[PDB]
RNA sequence: CGUGUAGGCGGCCUGGGGCGUCCCAUGUGAAAGACCACGGCUCAACCGUGGGGGAGCGUGGGAUACGCUCAGGCUAGACG
RNA sequence: CCUGGUCCACCCGUGACGCUGAGGCGCGAAAGCGUGGGGAGCAAACCGGAUUAGAUACCCGGGUAGUCCACGCCCUAAACGAUGCGCGCUAGGUCUCUGGGUCUCCUGGGGGCCGAAGCUAACGCGUUAAGCGCGCCGCCUGGGGAGUACGGCCGCAAGGC
């Protein structure tokens, strides 16, 4: 048991004799603040159902964030695909100033400080899955000197 | 002892069909043939084994699989033989990463299995005596082996992994470490212990699959002769 | 014909890394030697020989990687992920020792040549200088 | 689609110059505003004082890796 | 007969003499224009027969330019790989053209297919890159208005830029 907030949700829908079928989505992230954030997608055939789907693939992939004074250790960018995003760490007292989705997931990161910005593809879904891959690539001065041993 | 043996009968396979990663893994293409190299394949050899014994002495189970006519009899004898899971048939997907519900039909095996010995069977129609008994005849066909430990396999062996990569998926998605008996056929990358050698011919088959379950229970006690191999072997 | 031989080099590189390589080898020079004698000075490379291929002698530079990993994909992280060119020859950048980048936040370097040899980020603004921004690596 | 003028871009080594480039010093960069402090009006706006900076540019000295120039060599480009 | 480019082999010569390239110049399918030939087949236009509500079409019978040649213009195109050029680097599999070798094999240039890694919105690309890099040129900046108007230059004109 994370946090759980829930970052969108959608009704899609597809054609067929007689009418158009439904579906809903639902991105979802999760968080204890402790630097564990997770990421899911969840499509079922009624909101509910969807949204039930959405934390569980979250709870099942979710990722190891290395805070520092609250904030992040250095700064990135990451394309995923058409959708690129900034992550700058900022000072002790700032906020997280992000869009409903990079915020969403950087609070239960456990994040306050921290510069970001979208840019490309404003996507929902694809600026989601940008925030984490940023995240997974982050390094701390310890794990980056514990590949530069020899 | 090993040496004599594998050179015997038991090395280099696949020819010009190969994969550019099984390099390092490689003496020379004989007569057309790629002649993979054994003096690493012991070094091979040892640390996969390294692996096994170190999980044989650990009581922790391992499945194996093999769905090629080539080597799919002498892998049933090797895993009762070692009283270990396997997967003789057309190994199902999402056998691993979808366990919970493959393993749903099991429970079905053992509805019936139960439902064999027994006094319904006095009814039921003509018709659900052919029904329930084929269906528990396909349910055997493909789960004789998928049964054993209702648990995810501390790990997984494998005749020919490119063949069964499905598989190799599966259980890399789920972290699950992986030993196979790949040559040059298959990419060494994506295994994490390695028996590099000849992945068709039934000789180095039964060479590697014998005194890997062999040295499976030398971390249990009671050891024994070989196991059943020939019979028409050649 | 090579337009700028080090973009080159720094290029090599990074292609030989992203399919995890032993060596390769940049044609050589003293520049070059210079400055993969600080990637490996700062722990980027395994380190590199000189050597020959027809009597044309070139560098040959031994990469480091990460650790095997679990998992799908358990290639390796890498020691050098990053490694883009600055003050181009179509534009060379330059910079007094103010206006010196500080990388990736310390846990990067810029390589960079002045008057008193090819320093870094953190040897430059130790001692004291700036000049052609050669390139950054992390 | 070619050809090529101007221009932009320039392989390996040695040395001279030191134009770019880098550092140091000094002059300049008025004040007012801005910014950091301090106080003056009951606060504040306004307002006084003090400090700290500003790229630029002139001058003097220094550095010589990279760029330029001049000089010598090489043959992996190119040409024959 | 005259002549261009181009690959290979020997490592001989020159010693960076390079790359790109605004303007400039040359070339530039078809149709089209001028002068003069040529004219069988085909064939815009045009004439008839059908079809058709009509049929200034599709199908049929005819037929002039033109299609050919010489010389001079015109300078456009789905002028297409809709992919500027040079160079370095980044798995292989396969068949194919054409070179060289102490020729079941290797190596060099070219043309295809499948595909590592990687790029990609996807489709796909992938040592013939749409990968990873540097140089230089060209070009884009919502649709229609419109490649229109005006001006300018070019052209006999059509018309082009
Ligand atoms: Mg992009
Ligand atoms: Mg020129
Ligand atoms: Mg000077
Ligand atoms: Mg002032
Ligand atoms: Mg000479
Ligand atoms: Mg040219
Ligand atoms: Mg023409
Ligand atoms: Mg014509
Ligand atoms: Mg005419
Ligand atoms: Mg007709
Ligand atoms: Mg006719
Ligand atoms: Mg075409
Ligand atoms: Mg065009
Ligand atoms: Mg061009
Ligand atoms: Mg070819
Ligand atoms: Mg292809
Ligand atoms: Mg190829
Ligand atoms: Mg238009
Ligand atoms: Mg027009
Ligand atoms: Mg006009």
């Amino acid at each position: 048991d994370f946090e759980e907030k829930m970052i969108l949700i959608r009704r899609t829908a597809r054609m067929q004799a007689g009418g158009r079928r439904f579906r809903f989505g639902a991105l979802v992230v999760v968080g204890d603040r402790q630097g564990r954030v997770g990421l899911g997608f969840g499509k079922a055939p009624e909101v509910p159902l969807a949204v039930q789907k959405a934390g569980y693939y979250a709870r099942r992939n979710m990722v190891e964030v290395p805070l520092q004074n609250g904030t992040i250790p250095h700064e990135i960018e990451v394309e995923f695909g058409a959708s690129k995003i900034v992550l700058k760490p900022a000072a002790p007292g700032t906020g997280v100033i992000a869009g409903a989705v990079p915020r969403a997931i950087l609070e239960l990161a456990g994040v306050t400080d921290i510069l970001t910005k979208e840019l490309g593809s404003r996507n929902p879904i694809n600026i989601a899955y940008a925030t984490m891959e940023a995240l997974r690539q982050l390094r701390t001065k310890a794990d980056v000197e514990r590949l530069r041993k020899g | 002892v090993k040496e004599l043996l594998e050179a015997g009968v038991h090395f280099g396979h696949e020819r010009k069909r190969w994969n550019p990663k099984f390099a390092r893994y490689i003496y020379a293409e004989r007569n057309g043939i790629h002649i993979i190299d054994l003096q690493k394949t012991m070094e091979e050899l040892e640390r996969t084994f390294r692996f096994i014994e170190d999980l044989a002495m650990r009581g922790g189970t391992i499945l194996f699989v093999g769905t090629k006519k080539q080597a799919q009899d002498i892998v049933r004898m090797e895993a009762e033989r070692a009283g270990m899971p396997y997967v003789n048939q057309r190994w199902l997907g999402g056998m691993l990463t979808n366990f919970k519900t493959i393993s749903q039909r099991v429970h079905r095996l053992e509805e019936l299995e139960a439902l064999f010995a027994s006094p319904e069977i006095e009814e039921r129609p003509k018709k659900e005596q052919v029904r329930l008994k084929h269906e528990l005849e396909r349910l055997q066909k493909y789960l004789s082996g998928f049964r054993l430990l209702k648990r995810l396999p501390d790990a997984i062996f494998v005749v020919d992994p490119t063949k069964e990569a499905i598989a190799v998926r599966e259980a890399r998605k789920l972290f699950i470490p992986v030993i196979a008996l790949a040559d040059t056929d298959s990419d060494p990358d994506l295994v994490d212990y390695i028996i590099p050698g000849n992945d068709d011919a039934i000789r180095s088959i039964q060479l590697i699959l014998s005194r890997a379950v062999d040295l499976i229970i030398q971390a249990r006690g009671g050891v024994v002769e070989p196991s059943p191999s020939y019979a028409l072997v050649q | 014909m090579l337009t700028d031989p080090i973009a080159d080099m720094l290029t090599r590189i990074r292609n030989a890394t992203r399919v995890y390589k032993e060596s390769t080898d940049v044609p050589a020079s003293r520049f070059k030697e210079e400055i993969l004698r600080i990637l490996a000075r700062e722990g980027f490379i395994k380190g590199y020989e000189r050597v020959d291929v027809d009597g044309k002698p070139y560098l040959r530079v031994y990469l480091k990687y990460g650790p095997r990993r679990q998992g799908p994909d358990p290639r390796p992280e890498q020691v050098i992920h990053h490694i883009r060119r600055i003050s181009k020859p179509g534009r060379r950048v330059y910079v007094g020792v103010k206006e010196i980048p500080r990388v990736r936040r310390g846990l990067g370097i810029a390589i960079l040549s002045t008057s008193k040899g090819v320093l870094t980020d953190r040897e430059a603004r130790k001692l004291g200088v700036g000049g052609e921004l050669i390139c950054e690596v992390w």
